[PDB]
Parts: structure tokens; sequence; C-alpha cells
């Protein structure tokens, strides 16, 4: 998954 | 009367491989999203969405859902919602680092 950064 | 199980972004619990064949599609829109249920996770939901390159083609991100024990949801560190609808709605405008602010659901 990706990550919200 | 508005139910998360018919919600206009919620599929249900549907199999990874045709999770990234409706949002790999030639004629899904870049920004296309479904939310649907944790397939990997456990108590959890699933918001995914398309995205488009003028590179190589379009590709799909998978935005693991996380979900506080106490009764809140959050994919990131940061902001948290308290139910699945607001943080779609934050994302949808405003896509804070995402891959592209939410435009279309999957059909």
């Amino acid at each position: 998954y990706e990550e919200i950064e | 009367m508005d139910s998360i199980q018919a919600e206009e972004w919620y599929f249900g619990k549907i199999t990874r491989r045709e999770s990234e064949r409706l949002l790999l599609n030639a004629e899904n829109p870049r920004g296309t999203f479904l939310v649907r249920e944790s397939e990997t996770t456990k108590g959890a939901y699933c918001l995914s969405v398309s995205d488009f390159d003028n590179a190589k083609g379009l590709n799909v991100k998978h935005y693991k859902i996380r979900k506080l024990d106490s009764g809140g949801f959050y994919i990131t560190s940061r902001t948290q919602f308290n139910s699945l609808q607001q943080l779609v709605a934050y994302y949808s405008k405003h896509a804070d680092g995402l891959c592209h602010r939410l435009t279309t659901v999957c059909p």
C-alpha cells in the first residue's frame, strides 16, 4: 500500500 | 437511510485481481477510486484509486484505510475521520500529497 506524505 | 452497505463508493468484498481489473480500464478516467472490505487487513477497509502518466500508462495505487479501535479511520498518521465517508470527502477535495484528488467512483 502507499503512504500519505 | 444513507447506509454504508449501499454507498456510492462501496462495492463490498471483491478479489484483488478484479480490483486492479476495475481501476485498470482504458475507459476509466484518471482519478477513479473504490472502497471495499479489507481483504488482507482485519476489521478495516481499503480505498483504491486510479492514476495515469504520459510515459507508461495507467497504474493502480492501493491506500489501505486504517481504523482506530476507538471508532475512527485514517490512511495516514495526521488526519482522522469518524466515518469512511468523511475520509473519502477530505481526500476527495484535497489530495494532501495523494496520487490524485478523487474525481469518480467505481461503477
